[PDB]
């Protein structure tokens, strides 16, 4: 938090009107307090996203959102060249305010689990037609090339009169006046060449798609019948649309889809040439703004303009497959999306471990409000959270998506459910059995067996476990009041299964895999990394060697890995104003802290990134590199401008070994380690860098009290990576010097059982509060805004680790 | 030191005179962000007497220098606090300490 | 279906023919349910009817059910058993006696139509009677 | 520093409208955003 004046300065008070302003193009944020500027802005932040408005907060009070137009009317003038936010909601959305990556929702008889939410991206609205410039027309192609052109500008005109749209001068929706509804080769030079072009691009677009085209008729094709178009189709001009007529085609399902691709291809192309043209998108249409509401990327659409579009171009493809054309349809190239890693993208909910079962019969159920990828079962209390449901051996699960039963992999079983089904899962530790009923009736498989799984080692028991894909919402019930339970009675009851949590006084707690990542130490065990303490000798200093166990084999693992050390070094409150042998005097009263990474031979030092990471780094970029550091600048000047101060704020400082490896010996395999040594003042907050003794060009500079700790981002090419070696320099203290108190004047390296190699973990365990606040999200009116509203306070007991600032 | 900084204004005409009890209610932080007392934790309001060195220096004159129903925060430096010797098992020594101070009234 | 299953278990000639008309014929048993006394639907046909049986049994009952069952396996006669269970009801399992049985009892008293069940002490040993005699039939049966 | 430190903390969420702005190349969306949040009730120490 940094103070930023304003006039009157008050923490925010009822009847404060905050006014936010936001321009991506320098890129800046800057606030107005009740009209007053504030003399602070954002600026120079990552740009790989979307931005919204947000207001976060405790209980205990009312706040509006006013967003212009008819969802708040603004208290000030925006400033000049800022549009209102109102304007930025979707052709497909509705706006309304909520909550953000909730994992839990109210709901009809309970909470709902939700899965991920599935989000857009800023690169979504770029639209990216497909290039169809090479595609020259063959010969009959480019013989039909301008005969669509009057064609489609016909059916265009005929569409307009029947929906009532009539010639005019000029353009006035209101009386309905329109300027280009006349002859097609009179119609404007602008349009009529642009009409030209897409007629032609319709072919073109067909070709480069893969389409195959081919003439399959000759007097049938010239044989051409028009529209006779009676008066009230005539204009008032008095043109008379003249398109083709032809009803005696069909169309199949290919077609349909290949339809489909081509009136994305046409919007996209159209929303490009005007995004060139200087156009942008706005939920209202302002011509002389160049906003458009239709200005977004096809997918990204609404409904009726896809139909529209669709209509045009399934006219088009009935045109050419009546002239007899054999469009086949392109051979469907096979795709995934992969937008995610499967393994850690859907969100697991299971109970707490001390409420395992050893023994007896249990039921609970589970409602699937959405018809998705959710998966419903029994896990071990050891259950990872990275790692798929039942696709180890730890969860006896039902994916009733397609009806499979996951545990140590699938299996068809069962049915897939609907939207509402209740899964009723039962365990029977007596017998060993795990069973599922859709609705109340059992599940078979498809031999015809009712038990689900067989066999089942009881090992340190069994707990309640469900798994969300994105989007994907369900409803948990173990049975506390066993009156909720909806298909219990009909099967279980009189089998004699009893509700998980029947004799509970209180609701069962619940733990959930979050998928913010953490720096974890790096297993003991781990298949693929070892990580070994060596001694220091006579000549090497303290060391942790990362070694890639797998390398060079089958089921290797080579992906980013981001190592740090356990402990960090804390800059000074204050900073200070403005042979070989180490020098007594200097070294006890140096502040210069140092440490190196050694790259081995082998590892490519283009993929080693090496410096430091506050307790705030949660990234785990499997395409990092140094554009992705979280960077923001915040300045703070007087009312006339006079910046008074410009703090760079990140969580990440580090280089590249790539600003290292030279020329010459880029493009070849080096034989010789790379040195990147760090040095930090912990009194001046200056951060330094060398490498094979020379100094780097790159430097940093942080505030008072920051800490940070020692890390290595590295993508492993040989079996022996790096290396944290924890030495020391002519007149500059080891780390642990900094890092321990009792050897803060000790200049003799050291490495204590605490100093660890510690890795990004992507997935880790978090347990559910029980109790969540109560936000009330409504629509105060047209001048209003958008209320929010919390009143009930609630607070926890939170146990912070110092060291990690968490 | 005691440096004053407004949180929300108070009504600025009634300020704290010697011999009076100002009633507060106050968040004592560290330099570094540490939380080590609090009197809204303990749910009562603290009253001290202006003049009779009840409280440090520090306090003494931020407090002074505030007004009823101000909240401010006032920033103490180790001559103004506890000093050298510091708090024992609290306050370590020559720490500067932050307080969230609001002037609930005068008595 | 109960007392057709008790004679089944009861006649060794019965499951005889049974087994006989089973292999001979070639019937399907797997797929009239959706070779092994398992697929038999003599057994099959009653472990599908056996809830609606236990249903009319109150969790009460759960006792007087264990104690004919122990007749029965002491080779008791349906009549004997009546009368066991006749003189026995004040061993009636009380529902305070058991957290789970509080549950049960909740379930069955809320669900209407049971409310005015568990009344008469005729038709509480009959009930007890007939599910006690299938379910130590069907012990019978399942045991290899 | 080194023993586990504990406090009570209040809850805290936070709330937005579903409108969402970017910048790349070539993309269909303004650059400049403008929205204001009007204050009606806080109630400064609702806790400790
Ligand atoms: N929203 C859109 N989606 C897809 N294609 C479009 C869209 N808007 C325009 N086009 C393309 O541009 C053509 C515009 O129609 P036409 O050139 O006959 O009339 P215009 O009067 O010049 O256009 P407009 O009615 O947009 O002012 C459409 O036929 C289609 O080819």
């Amino acid at each position: 938090a940094r103070p930023v004046t304003s006039p009157g300065q008050h923490l925010l008070a009822p009847e404060d009107v905050v006014s936010c302003c936001l321009d991506l193009s320098v890129p800046s944020i800057s606030f107005r307090i009740n009209g007053c500027p504030v003399q602070g802005v954002f600026e120079s932040f990552n740009l790989d996203g979307l931005f919204f408005p947000v207001v976060s907060f405790s209980a205990g009070i009312k706040v509006r959102f006013l967003l212009g137009g008819r969802h708040g009317e603004f208290k000030f003038l925006p400033p000049p060249g800022y549009a209102p936010c109102h304007e930025a909601v979707l052709p497909r959305e509705r706006l309304h305010l909520q909550p953000i990556k909730e994992y839990r929702r109210e709901g009809p008889r309970g909470p709902h689990l939700v899965g991920p939410s599935r989000c857009l991206s800023h690169l979504d609205f770029v639209p990216c037609p497909v290039d169809t410039i090479q595609i020259v027309l063959p010969p009959h192609l480019e013989r039909i090339r301008e005969k669509l052109a009057e064609n489609i500008h016909e059916l265009w005109a005929l569409t307009r009169i029947e929906q009532g749209w009539t010639y005019g001068p000029v353009r006035d929706d209101n009386k309905r006046l329109h300027p280009c509804l006349v002859n097609f080769h009179s119609l404007p030079e602008p349009e009529r060449n642009y009409n030209l072009q897409m007629s032609g691009e319709t072919l073109k677009t067909l070709l480069a798609l893969g389409c195959h085209v081919g003439m399959a008729d000759e007097k049938a094709e010239d044989n051409l019948k028009k529209t006779k178009l009676p008066k009230t189709y005539m204009m008032s001009n008095g043109y008379k649309p003249a398109p083709l007529d032809l009803s005696h085609v069909r169309l199949t399902p290919a077609q349909t889809t290949l339809v489909d691709r081509l009136a994305e291809n046409g919007h996209n192309v159209w929303a490009r040439d005007r995004v060139a043209q200087g156009w942008s998108y706005s939920a209202v249409q302002d011509i002389p703004a160049r906003r458009n509401p239709r200005l977004v990327p096809y997918r990204l659409l609404d409904e009726a303009t896809k139909r529209s579009n669709r209509d045009s171009l399934c006219q088009a493809v009935r045109t050419l497959l009546g002239y007899g054309y054999n469009i086949e349809p392109p051979d469907q190239e096979p795709s995934q999306v992969d937008s995610q890693s499967r393994g850690d993208r859907a969100r697991i909910f299971r109970a707490e471990k001390s409420y395992a079962v050893q023994s007896g019969r249990w039921y609970f159920e589970f409602e699937a409000v959405t018809t998705g990828e959710m998966r419903v079962g029994w896990a071990r209390p050891e259950l990872r959270p990275d790692v798929e449901l039942g696709a180890d051996d730890l969860a006896y699960v039902f994916n009733g998506h397609r009806g499979q039963r996951w545990h140590l992999g699938s299996e068809p079983f069962g049915r897939p459910w609907q939207s509402g089904d209740v899964v009723g899962c039962m365990i029977d530790l007596t017998e060993n059995t795990i069973i599922f009923t859709l609705n109340g009736e059992v599940l078979m498989s498809d031999s015809g067996s009712e038990t689900a799984f067989r066999d089942i080692e009881i090992g340190d028991g069994f707990l309640p476990v469900c798994s969300l894909g994105p989007g994907q919402v369900g409803h948990l019930n173990l049975g506390q009041d066993v009156s909720s339970l909806r298909f219990f009675a009909i099967c279980g009851l009189q089998e004699g299964f009893e509700p998980f949590a029947i004799n509970m006084q209180r609701p069962v707690t619940t733990w959930f895999s979050k998928s913010l990542p953490q720096f974890e130490p790096v297993p003991l065990e781990h298949p693929h990394y070892e990580v070994a303490r060596m001694d220091g000798t006579v000549d090497t200093p303290p060391c942790l060697r990362l070694t890639h166990r797998t390398w060079g084999s089958q089921n290797s693992l080579v992906e980013m890995l981001f190592l740090r050390l356990s402990l960090p070094v804390q800059f000074h409150q204050h900073f200070r104003c403005t042979d070989n042998r180490d020098d007594p005097e200097i070294i006890l009263n140096t502040t210069t802290y140092y440490y190196s990474v050694r790259v081995f031979a082998g590892q490519e030092p283009s993929c080693v990134w090496v410096g430091w990471v506050t307790p705030d780094y949660h990234q785990h970029d499997m395409s990092f590199d140094l554009s992705k550091v979280r960077a923001v600048t915040v300045t703070m000047g007087d009312e006339q401008g006079n910046v008074h101060s410009s703090l760079k704020c990140s969580n990440c400082y580090m280089v590249w070994g790539g600003d290292f490896v030279s020329p010459g010996q880029q493009g070849r395999i080096s034989h010789t380690d790379l040195v990147i040594g760090c040095l930090v003042d912990l009194a001046t907050g200056l951060m330094t860098f060398t490498a094979n003794g020379k100094e780097s060009n790159t430097f940093f500079q942080v505030e008072p009290n920051t800490k940070l700790f020692p890390a290595v981002f590295v993508l492993p090419t040989h079996q022996n990576v790096v290396q944290f070696e924890l030495g020391k320099q002519k007149n500059i203290m080891p780390l642990s010097a900094a890092m321990f108190l009792s050897e803060r004047k000790n200049p003799a390296p050291q490495c204590p059982p605490r100093l660890e190699v510690q890795m990004l973990m992507p997935v880790s365990w978090s347990r559910m509060p029980n109790h969540f606040l109560q936000v009330d999200t409504r629509r105060a009116g047209e001048r209003l805004g958008w209320a929010v509203q919390c009143q009930e306070p609630l607070m926890m007991m939170a146990l912070h680790i110092p060291e990690e600032n968490r | 030191g005691v440096q004053v900084e407004t949180i929300s204004p108070g009504d600025g005409r009634t300020f704290p005179k010697r011999g009076q009890t100002c009633v507060v209610h106050y968040t004592g932080m560290l330099e570094d962000g540490k939380k080590f007392d609090s009197s809204r934790d303990r749910n009562k309001p603290f009253k001290f007497t202006l003049g009779k060195q009840e409280v440090i220096r520090g306090w003494e004159e931020g407090v002074a220098q505030m007004s009823v129903g101000q909240r401010a925060k006032l920033i103490i430096s180790s001559d103004y606090a506890y000093g050298a010797t510091g708090h024992p098992g609290i306050i370590p020594p020559h720490a500067t300490l932050v307080f969230d101070v609001e002037l609930l009234k005068l008595e | 279906v109960g007392e057709i299953f008790i004679y089944w278990s009861k006649s060794h000639n019965f499951k005889r023919e049974e087994q006989n008309f089973v292999v001979q014929n070639e019937i399907n048993n797997m797929s009239f349910l959706t070779y092994s006394v398992q697929t038999s639907l003599i057994v099959a046909t009653l472990k599908k009817m056996l809830p609606i049986g236990l249903n009319m049994c109150a969790p009460t009952d759960q006792d007087l059910i264990v104690l004919a069952k122990a007749r029965y396996a002491l080779k008791d006669t349906d009549e004997e058993v009546r009368e066991f269970l006749q003189n026995n009801l004040n061993l009636q399992g009380k529902v305070e006696g058991s957290p789970s049985l509080r549950w049960q009892m909740a379930l069955y008293r809320g669900v209407p139509g049971r409310e005015e069940d568990a009344d008469d002490p005729e038709k509480i040993v009959r009930r007890v009677q007939e599910v006690s005699a299938v379910l130590y039939h069907l012990d019978q049966t399942e045991h290899p | 520093e080194l023993l586990l430190q504990t406090n009570l903390i209040n809850y805290v969420t936070s709330i937005r409208p579903n409108i969402f702005v970017g910048r790349a190349e070539g993309s269909t969306q303004y650059g400049k955003w403008y929205f204001e949040v009007m204050v009606d009730e806080v109630a400064p120490f609702l806790t400790a």
